[PDB]
This record gives structure tokens, C-alpha cells and sequence, in this order.
């Protein structure tokens, strides 16, 4: 044990001290919201105030992990082991910040998305206010409980999307698909001017979606896409007007299928298989209550 | 509905308790 | 009792005999998502390799099957039977498709429904794992509860889509409707201007639907028609835009009848007697529990 | 007591005799089910199957009715008055469809909204299977205890929807509104072409909506169109893309203003309102159980 | 103590007194929909009307919280301090109101939404009603429980704001985007047309929203309207439809990025984290029973 240590340490845990560590990861988390609310441009207006800003963070950061660190003895092993290796992940990511902004392009362009870590440091926070380490101590305690369900959600999912593929990748490959009318038998028109040519019981609709695809590309045109398509359809984004009845009424009289395809999901995946992983998520953090 | 599952079976156990 | 078979029997309920099944049928599961993945297509590119790898997977099935049959004497009625009939059942159906590979359409082309059967032997393994097997077995206990709301939930439907098919069936027939403005009233016209005829107090709206067809043809032509609407409605998806506010604003004055029809149906049913559905799903799994 | 009254009362209390007016029951359902779905055309093809088929159910109905009547001698204000008077409503209307079907138009063309009532017979099964009876009796003492948060909400739902009508009537009323760019600080343009004329910072959006309104005036134009908006809004349908977007993006600076209006809306009323309000009815539903 | 103050309290209290008070309240507040209903317009109809329905509401408020103050004093700091602020606050505004009714604008134009505030005049009803007092009150004394779980999912939200800026703000900033084709693959088209220059495996979509922006800008252009997207996609709002499925398809290949985006944000904070907001909230609410 260093000389000077014992005192570094228990006064880097006072209860002052962290509450000024938390006003600081708050402010930095405010500062890089408002860096994104008022300069989210590429050519940034004020691109110093932001650089300079993250300097200063960044070194206060370093300065109070360094007293951190002086408490644990640089080993940070012992003591509070995961916290202490997401502060220093967090500032050794901070301090590669700073060599960039001082020294040069020593990190390659690939790499900006390790650039864009500084929006976790309030997850810091989280360990210093004692509410919020109870609530994700008790979400983190549920996750495994839902594994099960999850993964059984998951499996439905995906015979869905082998399904989906073989049956709906080719729907609307020529941009454009029939449906059919009762225009006859709903007084609209006449057999006659059916057989004569003035009217028709089929309409040609087009196939192409907003994203420039036909719909069966779109939507099942492979594994994941199918994948994703459940996905939304199992939150029940727009899963008829889009998915759902383009394949439905695509079917001249085997309606049924496509029907029974999405009702089904619908009726396994979203009214009983969510609620039953939403459940047990919620046992689990109550019992953790 | 799930949310609301629980906070009901979150009385019948507490009620279960107090019989208990 | 053959001679060798008890042993057969009770090696082929080893552990480490069940976990490589498991391992089985989840590489095959593997292998089907990834054909969808990267060989959706017709004019697939690696035929071969899905064709073979489906002979060989089938292949291990037929031989592990015929290992479980015989510890059980060939019998299979007294031991665990129905695992035993579905594995009888998909592996029947996969030398099926080693008689396809191998030597002719013996196959009609009617029939391909059962080919795609292969994405269920997946299901085998809810019986190898526990946990997926007691979340099943409590979906499964849980299902005849649900029996009784679910047949009032239906009995609603219907009522509303008997109702719906009255109502809606020919609104749109047309192919436009009519709605009326307040523009004088609004100040955005004056009644001068509405009988010379420079503008007017009602506009022609087409019903056309995204599918071809008129509003009251597609979602009320029919009494099948008008009860996907409703559970689409029942989903929450578009029913306004799409559905209930044409109906709505078509009504000149009797809008009324249009909104009481959908602000009834989604109170009652989707508010309702949704929650209660789901409330005692979820009573008999945890009680199951 | 008439003479043989005794015995038709405590022979139409039979099972039997209940179970095959169930069939009864069911069958005239899905032969009204039946004729919405394959003819709801408006020159039927099988007219005269429907007709008769609804004068045999009418009379087996009225028959079986005289026969409730004579085992409580005709009177059914002491036992069982609120189904015997369902009943008698149901076979009165019935009736008054035998006449219709025998003798002329003595029912106005005002009044077939009596005639749509054959549809909630299948009501009275839910006297006969005591499963569907104890969920509905269920549902009645439970909506009671809905009643003081159901009608908070629409207190709140009745004050944002006076808000929107003071707010939102007009947004939109020239058919178009304006929507404000950041073309120049995000590249896409120079200070000097846009002070030239060749680019702009503002965009010229269409307000007319599907149904041939304007935003506000089909929104928000009067207080039941508001009222049904924000009902619209509290399943979440569409609230954003076609409601609270083109409010939030017309106001050029003001844009909290409609973004807290809906955000405030949706979290009070859906969130914790709805929530209330569902788990008021299980909790009754469930000490009902 | 004043002379004849005691009489005038309890005679405030009485439950007579109280109900007529009741029926005031209701009766303005329908006034004030019924004013919205049939003369929402700038040009009323019938102004007269509502401003002196207005002057005698306020008028009869006026009277009887004068009532209401000679029982205690004119104090109003001892006895039900924050009801009695309320009710002073609403007949303050009422009273201005009737000032700018009779006597001139001596309220500036920048303040109507101080006029605005009748419509909440109606909360002193839930004053009056016990069971309204009962529900209100347990909603407020669980609001600080879910304060926590509510803190924690707008950090989460506020993280995936900032990415969301980062990463989406200026997708499709050309007004377009390309998506691309497995024409070849799909058999839709052969190599040798796609290198002649017959059909192409790419497709140039439009990037412009219905309210006049290009897609980056209008969802992710800044952390405000980042963060309003965020609680558009965490109601599930078209969050596929308009927003992922255009970022996800703008991505070549690196279409993992937006989808685990969207897929983890909407796991995490819809499912999850809502969950455990509302369920805290109806364990409080039913302790608070
Ligand atoms: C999934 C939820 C995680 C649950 C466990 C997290 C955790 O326990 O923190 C662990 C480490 O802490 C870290 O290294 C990172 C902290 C993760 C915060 C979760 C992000 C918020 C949800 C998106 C340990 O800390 P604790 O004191 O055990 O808590
Ligand atoms: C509806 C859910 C079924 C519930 C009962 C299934 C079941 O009990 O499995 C039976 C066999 O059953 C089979 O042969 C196939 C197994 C069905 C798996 C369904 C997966 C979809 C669940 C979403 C036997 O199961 P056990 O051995 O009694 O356990
Ligand atoms: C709202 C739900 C009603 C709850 C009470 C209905 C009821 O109790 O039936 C009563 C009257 O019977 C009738 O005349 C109406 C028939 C009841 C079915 C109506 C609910 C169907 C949708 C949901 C009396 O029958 P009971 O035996 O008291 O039951
Ligand atoms: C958030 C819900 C507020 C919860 C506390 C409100 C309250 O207690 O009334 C307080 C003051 O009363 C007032 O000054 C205004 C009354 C608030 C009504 C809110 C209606 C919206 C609820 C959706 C005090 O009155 P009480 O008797 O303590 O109740
Ligand atoms: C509490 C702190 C740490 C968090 C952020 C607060 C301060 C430092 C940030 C937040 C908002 C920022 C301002 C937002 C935009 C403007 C207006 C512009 O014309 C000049 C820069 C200026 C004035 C910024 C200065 C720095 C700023 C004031
Ligand atoms: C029940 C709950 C957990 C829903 C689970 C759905 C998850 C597992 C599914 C839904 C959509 C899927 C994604 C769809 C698309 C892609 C892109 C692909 O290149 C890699 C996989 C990836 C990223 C998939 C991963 C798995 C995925 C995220
Ligand atoms: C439990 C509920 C969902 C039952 C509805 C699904 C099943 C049972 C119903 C719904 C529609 C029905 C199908 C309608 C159309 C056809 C095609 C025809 O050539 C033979 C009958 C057949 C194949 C029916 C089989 C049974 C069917 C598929
Ligand atoms: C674990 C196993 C059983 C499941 C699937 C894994 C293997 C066998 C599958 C999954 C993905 C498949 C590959 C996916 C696509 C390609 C790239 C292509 O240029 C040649 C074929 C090849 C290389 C496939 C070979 C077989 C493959 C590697
Ligand atoms: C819990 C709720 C959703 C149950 C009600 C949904 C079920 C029962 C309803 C909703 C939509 C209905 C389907 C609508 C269309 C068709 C096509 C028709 O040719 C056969 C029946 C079939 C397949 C219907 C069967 C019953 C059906 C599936
Ligand atoms: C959810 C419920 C309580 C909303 C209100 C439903 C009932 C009570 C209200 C809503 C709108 C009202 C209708 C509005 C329009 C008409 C047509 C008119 O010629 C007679 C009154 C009549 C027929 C009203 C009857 C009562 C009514 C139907
Ligand atoms: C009492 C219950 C069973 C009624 C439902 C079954 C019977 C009575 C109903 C239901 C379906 C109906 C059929 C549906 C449509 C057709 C095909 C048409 O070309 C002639 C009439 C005919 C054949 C109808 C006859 C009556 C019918 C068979
Ligand atoms: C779950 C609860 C809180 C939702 C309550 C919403 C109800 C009360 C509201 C929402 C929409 C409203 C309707 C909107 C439009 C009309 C047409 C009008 O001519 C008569 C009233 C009527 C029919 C309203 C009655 C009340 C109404 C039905
Ligand atoms: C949980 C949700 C519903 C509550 C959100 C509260 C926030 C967003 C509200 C509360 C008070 C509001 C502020 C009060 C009014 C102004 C002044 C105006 O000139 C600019 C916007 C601004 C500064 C508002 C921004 C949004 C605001 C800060
Ligand atoms: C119970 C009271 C206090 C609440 C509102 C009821 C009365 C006062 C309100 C509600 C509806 C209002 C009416 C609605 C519209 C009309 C029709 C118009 O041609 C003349 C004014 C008149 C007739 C209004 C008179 C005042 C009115 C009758
Ligand atoms: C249920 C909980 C977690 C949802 C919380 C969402 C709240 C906090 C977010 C979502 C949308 C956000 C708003 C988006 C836009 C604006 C306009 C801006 O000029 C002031 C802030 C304001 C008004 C934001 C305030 C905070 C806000 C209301
Ligand atoms: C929790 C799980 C189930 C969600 C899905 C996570 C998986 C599918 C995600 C996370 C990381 C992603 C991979 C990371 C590396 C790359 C980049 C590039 O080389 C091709 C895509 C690929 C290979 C991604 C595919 C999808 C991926 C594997
Ligand atoms: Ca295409
Ligand atoms: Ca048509
Ligand atoms: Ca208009
Ligand atoms: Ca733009």
C-alpha cells in the first residue's frame, strides 16, 4: 500500500465527491445533447466550443480516475472491478480523444463509432444515484428469465421468416400484380359490357414499395428481410396495409393462406407469445423488488 | 396487459402472505 | 422383447445422445434459414449444396429414428407417443424428399405444402430442452382457458362484421365520395362565391384503396372481408385513416353512426375483451407456474 | 296455473330442450354469417333461400317461445324477466319480419335498423353455455367500477380537444402550409443562391388530407372532430405521421407547443390513463373470479 | 373571527351546496364544448351567446368562492390551502375575463392562453366527487415512484437521440437515395441487360417527407427532433414504414447498423423499459387501493 493512499481513497468516496463526479457527467451528457441540438452540422459553427469542451471533460475525467485509481492502488482488481473497467475504457477512449485533437490522424477513419462512445459516460451516473443502480440491477437480474421465452419468440419468428421466404419473395416481381373484382354481381357493370370490353373484373396494381422495391423483395426477399418484416409486423407496424393485404388480395380465391399466415403470427407472436416474455420480465424485476 | 398481470398477482401473493 | 434392445433403448435416452440431436436439429434448422438467406432465389446458385445437406440431415434423422424405435420394440404407442408420431411423421415426410432427390416426381406439384414441412422439425427440440419444453406444455394448458373469451370475442367480430357488410359494403362504389365543407363559415369563402360557382361546399374524394379496389368492396365486400377488417381493427392497425374515417366524413350529418360503430367495437373488443383474453392466458400460465 | 303447465315449464328447463335451441341459436347465426358472406350483394342471387330460411328460424323461435311463456303462465315478470324480455324483443322483430316477408311494406324504409337486429340473437346462447354467461356477468360487474376513471379520461380527452379546436382549426385552411429548411448550415446550399433565388429555406406543404379536408378542418374543426382525433390518438394510430407532424413542422420556431400538446396527450391519457382504466376492470373482473 | 362567519362555513360545506357547485362546474364545462361544438369559428355565430354565459359563470364562481372565503376568514392559508388557490387562480382569470368582456383591451394579445384556461375549471369537480378525488389522488402519490424508471428511459432515449443525430441526419440530404436490386439473381433480368444498359440494380428514391423535408432533417436533423422521433418510434407510431425501413434500405450492406438501431431501441426502451414505468405505476396505484 502507497503511503498517502488510504485517504485518497476513502475521500474519493464521499458522498460529496461523487455527487460532483455525477454534476460532471451530467453536464458533459448535456453538453454533447446540446452539441447535437445546436451544431449537428458537418461544417460546425462553433466546432472549438465542442472540442475544447470535450478536452476539458476528458481531463477532468482522467484526473478524478487517477484518484480512483490512487484508492485501489492502480489494481482496480479488487475493488468494484466492472465499474472500474467502464471508467476506464470510457477515459482511455476520452484520452485518445484528446490525442486527436491535439496530435494528428492516428486513428483511422474506420473507427469513428468508437468516437461516438462519449454518449455512455452517463451510465456512470447510474452508480453514483442509488434509484436508477436499483432499477438496472433489476433489469439486468430478469434478462436471463426472459432468455427462455425470448428465444422460443425468436424460433417462431424464424420458421415464419422460412415461410414468408418461400412463399412471398416472388409476389410482385413485375412491379405490378392483379386483384380482382366483383364489379357484376355488385350491380356495378353488366356481363356484357364485361365480355365486350368497356369494363374488366381485374385490376393491375402496382407491386413497388417507397423504398424503390416490389413487394415481395421488399419483404421477403431473403431470411433476414423476412426477418425484420415480423419484426414490424409483430409491433404491428402498418403489418396489413403494406404486408399483410397486398399478399392477401394478390390471391384471387386463396385468400386464406396469406390470411392465415399473418393472423397466425399475429394471434402467436404478438397477443400471447410477447405478453408472456413482458410477464415474465416483470415477475423477475418484482421479485427483485 | 402483462404490466397490469402482475400488478394484480402482486396482491394476490401479498394477500396470500397475510393469510399465511 | 428383441434381444439387444434394452440397451439400444436406454443409450438412446443418454443425455449426450439427446444434446447431439439437439445439435442435429438446430443445424438443420441453421441450414434451412440459411438457404433463405443466401439461395431464396428460383434459379437457386448452390442447389446441390441444399439438396445434399437436406439428404444428409434426413439421412441422421431416419437412423436416430430407427435407433428410438428400437428400444421401444417398433411399438411406439406405449412410450411416449405423440413426439414419437411427429418425429414418424417428418421423417416419413423427409425420405419423402430423399425419394425426390433420387428418382422422379413421384410427387404431384399439389402437394408442395408438405414439402415445406422441413421448418417444423425445429419443434423436436422444444422436447430435448426442458425450459422450452415447460414454457409449451404451460402455453398448452393455458390455451383451453382461453377458450371461452376468445369464442365471445368472436361472436363480437361477427356481429360487427354482419354489421359492417350491411353498412360499408357500397360505400365508395363509385369509385368517389362526397364530403362537405364549412368554408363559408370559415371564413374561406363567401356565400356569394358558393352560388356563382367559383367554389363549393363539398368535394368528390376518390375510394379507390391501394389494392384496386373501392373502399366498401375491400374492407366490407364480404362477410370474410369485413372480418379481417375488424381484426385489423382489433390490431389497432390504420383503422382510421384507412377504415373508419372514410365511413366517417362520408356520413354528411349521420357521422355519428360511422364513429359510434368503430369507437364501440375498438372500446369494447380491443380494450376490453382483448385484456381479459390475455389476463387469463396469462392467470392459467402462472398458475401453470 | 293453467292445467299442463307444470310440465312444458320444467320440460323447456330441460338440457336437451336448451342444448337444441343452442344449436338453434348458432345455426341461425352462421346462416346470417353465411348469406353476409356469400350473397351481401344488394340484388341477392339466392334471395328466397335467405327469406324462407329466416321465416323457418323466426317461427321455430316463436314457437319455442310460446313455449317459455306457457310453463310461467304467460306472465315472465317473475322468473327470469330480463332474458324473457330480450326474447320477446327479439321474436317481436321477428315476427314483424314474417310480416314484412308475407303482407307489404308496413314497415317504413326509416326503421331497418330493426331489421339489422337478427344479428344479436346469438346473444341469447350466452344464456345457455354458462361458461360465456359467467364471463359476461363478469364484464357487467366489473364495468361499474370502470366508470369514475373511464370518465376522467374523457374529461381530459374533452379539454385537449377544446385546446386542439382553438389551436389547430385553422392550421392548413389555404390547402397548404410552410415548412422551414436549414438548407444552408447543412451544405445543401450557399448564402448566395439563396439570397439569389435559386434555392430556399422554405418548402410549400399540401395540407389537404385523404378524405379531401384540410389538416385543421378535418382534425380539429369542431369539437366531436377533435374528440374523435384524439380518441384516434390514444390507440396511437397514425398519430404522428398524419396528425401531429404537420402541427409540430408548420409551426416554424413554435414547435413545442404541438409537440408537448401531443406528447403530454399521448403519456397521460394512453400511458397512465388507459393503464388505470384496464387494470380497474381486470381487478374487478378478477375478484369477480 | 367575523360575526357570522361559522354559518356561512359550514353552510359551504354542505353537501347540498357542494352538489349545486357540482353542477356548475359541469354545466360551464359543457357550455365550454358546446361553444367548440356549434361555434368554433373566428366569425361566431353567436357570440353574445358565449361571452354572457361566460360573464354569468364567472360571475356565479365569483359569488360563491366569495362565499367560500367569509367562512374562513378570507384567509384561505389554513383551511384547504391549495384547493382554495386553485379555485381563487380560475375566478381570478374569470374576472379579468369579464373585465375584457365589459371594459377594453387591457390584456395584451400575447396572453390568451391565459384565456385558454377555462377549459380546466372542471378539475374542481374532482373536489366535489369522492371517487375522482380518490383516483386523482392515488395517480399523484404514484407519479414519484415511477419518476425513477421514467428518469432512466429518457437517458436511454437521449443516447439514442445523440446516435441518431450522428448517424441520420442528413440521409437522403439530395432530397433522393439509392436503393438497391437482385434483378439478376431474381431472374427479373439478365447480366448482359443490366451491362448494356436496359435495367439497372439500383434505384433512385425519393427522400422527401409529406411535410415538405428531406428524410435526415425531418427525423434526426436535430436532437429535439431526434428525441420526438425517439417517442414516435417508442409508441410504435409508423416507426418502420417512415423511419427505419428508409435508413435501413439506404445501407447497401451495412443495413445491420439502422436495423439493430431501431430493433435494440425498440426491445429495450418499448418493451422493457415501458413496462416496468407503467408497472411501477399500478403497484403504486393499488397500494395506494
Ligand atoms: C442490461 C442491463 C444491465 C444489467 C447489469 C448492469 C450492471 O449490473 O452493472 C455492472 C457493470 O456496469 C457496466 O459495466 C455498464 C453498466 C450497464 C448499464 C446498463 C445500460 C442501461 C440500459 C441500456 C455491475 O454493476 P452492479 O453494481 O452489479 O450493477
Ligand atoms: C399450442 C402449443 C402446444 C402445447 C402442447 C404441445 C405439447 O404438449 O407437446 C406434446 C407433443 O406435441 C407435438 O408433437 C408438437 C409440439 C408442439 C410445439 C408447438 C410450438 C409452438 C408453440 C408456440 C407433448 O408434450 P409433453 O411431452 O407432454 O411435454
Ligand atoms: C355489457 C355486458 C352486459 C353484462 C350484463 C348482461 C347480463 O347480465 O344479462 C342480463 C340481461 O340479458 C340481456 O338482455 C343482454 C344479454 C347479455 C349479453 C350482452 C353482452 C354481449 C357483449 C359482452 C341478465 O342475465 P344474467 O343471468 O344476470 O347475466
Ligand atoms: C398529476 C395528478 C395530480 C395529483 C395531485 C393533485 C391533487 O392532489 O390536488 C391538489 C390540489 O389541486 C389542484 O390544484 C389541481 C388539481 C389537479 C387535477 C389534475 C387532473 C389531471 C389528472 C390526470 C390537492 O388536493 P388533494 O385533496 O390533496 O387531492
Ligand atoms: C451546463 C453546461 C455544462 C451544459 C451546456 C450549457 C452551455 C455550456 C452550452 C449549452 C448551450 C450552448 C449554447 C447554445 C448555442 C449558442 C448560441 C450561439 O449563438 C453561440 C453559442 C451558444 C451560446 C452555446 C454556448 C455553449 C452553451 C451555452
Ligand atoms: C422476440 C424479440 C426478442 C424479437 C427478436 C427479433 C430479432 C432477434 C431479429 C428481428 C430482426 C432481425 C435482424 C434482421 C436483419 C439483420 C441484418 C442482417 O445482416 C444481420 C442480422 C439482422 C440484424 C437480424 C438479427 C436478428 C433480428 C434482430
Ligand atoms: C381456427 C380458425 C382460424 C379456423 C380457420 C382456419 C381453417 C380451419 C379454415 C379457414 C379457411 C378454410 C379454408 C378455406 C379455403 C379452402 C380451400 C378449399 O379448396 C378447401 C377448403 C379450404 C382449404 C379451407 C380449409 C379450412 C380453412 C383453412
Ligand atoms: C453449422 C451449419 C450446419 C449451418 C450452416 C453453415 C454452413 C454449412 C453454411 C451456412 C452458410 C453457407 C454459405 C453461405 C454462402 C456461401 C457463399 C458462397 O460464395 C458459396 C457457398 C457458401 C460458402 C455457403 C456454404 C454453406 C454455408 C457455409
Ligand atoms: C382473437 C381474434 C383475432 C379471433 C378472430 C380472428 C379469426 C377468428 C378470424 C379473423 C379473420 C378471419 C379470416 C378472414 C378470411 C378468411 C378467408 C376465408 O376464405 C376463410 C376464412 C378466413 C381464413 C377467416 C377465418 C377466421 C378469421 C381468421
Ligand atoms: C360513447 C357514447 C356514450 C357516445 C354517445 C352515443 C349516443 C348517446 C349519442 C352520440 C351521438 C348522438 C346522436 C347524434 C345524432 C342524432 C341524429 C338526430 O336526428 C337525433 C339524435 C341522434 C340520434 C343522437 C342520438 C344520441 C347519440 C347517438
Ligand atoms: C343451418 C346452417 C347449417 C346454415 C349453413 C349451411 C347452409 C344452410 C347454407 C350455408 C351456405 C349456403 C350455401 C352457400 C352458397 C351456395 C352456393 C350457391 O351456388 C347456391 C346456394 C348455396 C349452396 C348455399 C345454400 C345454403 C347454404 C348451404
Ligand atoms: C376509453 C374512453 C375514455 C374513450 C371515450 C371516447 C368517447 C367518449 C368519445 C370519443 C369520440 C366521441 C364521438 C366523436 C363524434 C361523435 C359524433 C357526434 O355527432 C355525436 C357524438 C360522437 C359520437 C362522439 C361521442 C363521444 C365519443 C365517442
Ligand atoms: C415529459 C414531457 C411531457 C415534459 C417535457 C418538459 C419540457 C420539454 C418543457 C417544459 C417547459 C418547456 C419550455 C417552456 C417554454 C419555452 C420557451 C420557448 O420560447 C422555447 C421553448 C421552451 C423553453 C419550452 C421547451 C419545452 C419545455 C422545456
Ligand atoms: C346545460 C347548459 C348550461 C349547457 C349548454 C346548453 C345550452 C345553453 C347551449 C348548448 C347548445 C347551444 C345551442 C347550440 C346551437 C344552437 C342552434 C343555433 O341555431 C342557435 C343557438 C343554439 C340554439 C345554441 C343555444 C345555446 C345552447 C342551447
Ligand atoms: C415516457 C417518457 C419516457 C417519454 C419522455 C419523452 C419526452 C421527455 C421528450 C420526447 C420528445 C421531447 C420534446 C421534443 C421537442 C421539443 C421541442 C423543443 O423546442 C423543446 C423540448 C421538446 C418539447 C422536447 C422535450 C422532451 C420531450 C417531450
Ligand atoms: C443479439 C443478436 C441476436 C442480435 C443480432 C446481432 C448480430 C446479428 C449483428 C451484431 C454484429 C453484426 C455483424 C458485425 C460485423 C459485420 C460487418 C460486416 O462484416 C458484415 C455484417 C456483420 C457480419 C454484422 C452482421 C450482423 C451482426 C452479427
Ligand atoms: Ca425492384
Ligand atoms: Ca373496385
Ligand atoms: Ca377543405
Ligand atoms: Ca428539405
Amino acid at each position: 500500500w502507497l503511503p498517502h493512499q488510504r485517504k485518497v481513497f476513502d475521500f474519493y468516496a464521499s458522498q460529496g465527491v461523487q455527487y460532483f463526479t455525477a454534476f460532471l457527467i451530467v453536464s458533459n451528457f448535456i453538453f454533447n445533447c446540446a452539441e447535437k441540438e445546436w451544431d449537428p452540422y458537418t461544417d460546425q459553427l462553433y466546432q472549438g466550443l465542442w472540442r475544447w469542451g470535450e478536452f476539458a471533460f476528458n481531463t477532468m475525467f482522467l484526473i478524478e480516475l487517477l484518484i480512483n485509481f490512487y484508492g485501489i492502488a492502480f489494481c482496480f482488481w479488487r475493488y468494484n472491478w466492472a465499474w472500474n473497467t467502464f471508467d476506464l475504457v470510457v477515459v482511455a477512449i476520452g484520452t485518445l480523444t484528446m490525442a486527436e485533437a491535439i496530435g494528428g490522424n492516428f486513428m483511422p477513419p474506420s473507427m469513428a463509432l468508437i468516437r461516438n462512445l462519449r454518449a455512455f459516460r452517463i451510465f456512470r451516473l447510474f452508480k453514483r444515484i442509488k434509484s436508477l443502480n436499483k432499477i438496472i440491477v433489476s433489469l439486468g437480474k430478469a434478462i436471463p428469465g426472459v432468455a427462455n421465452a425470448f428465444v422460443i419468440m425468436v424460433i417462431i419468428m424464424c420458421i415464419y421468416a422460412i415461410l414468408g421466404v418461400e412463399f412471398y419473395h416472388m409476389t410482385g416481381s413485375d412491379g405490378t400484380y392483379v386483384t380482382y373484382n366483383d364489379n357484376v354481381k355488385r350491380g356495378l357493370c353488366t356481363g356484357d359490357e364485361v365480355e365486350l370490353g368497356q369494363c374488366s373484373l381485374n385490376q393491375t396494381v402496382s407491386s413497388e414499395t417507397a423504398r424503390g422495391y416490389t413487394y415481395g423483395e421488399e419483404y421477403y426477399g431473403t431470411f433476414f428481410r423476412a426477418l425484420y418484416t415480423l419484426f414490424q409486423v409483430l409491433t404491428g407496424e402498418s403489418w396489413s396495409e403494406a404486408v399483410a393485404r397486398p399478399a392477401v388480395f394478390e390471391s384471387h380465391y386463396d385468400s386464406f393462406g396469406p390470411v392465415l399466415f399473418y393472423v397466425s403470427f399475429i394471434i402467436i407472436c404478438q397477443i400471447v407469445l410477447i405478453n408472456v416474455v413482458v410477464a415474465v420480465l416483470l415477475d423477475k424485476m418484482v421479485e427483485e423488488d | 396487459i402483462a404490466a397490469i398481470h402482475n400488478a394484480r398477482r402482486k396482491k394476490r401473493e401479498a394477500a396470500a402472505a397475510h393469510k399465511a
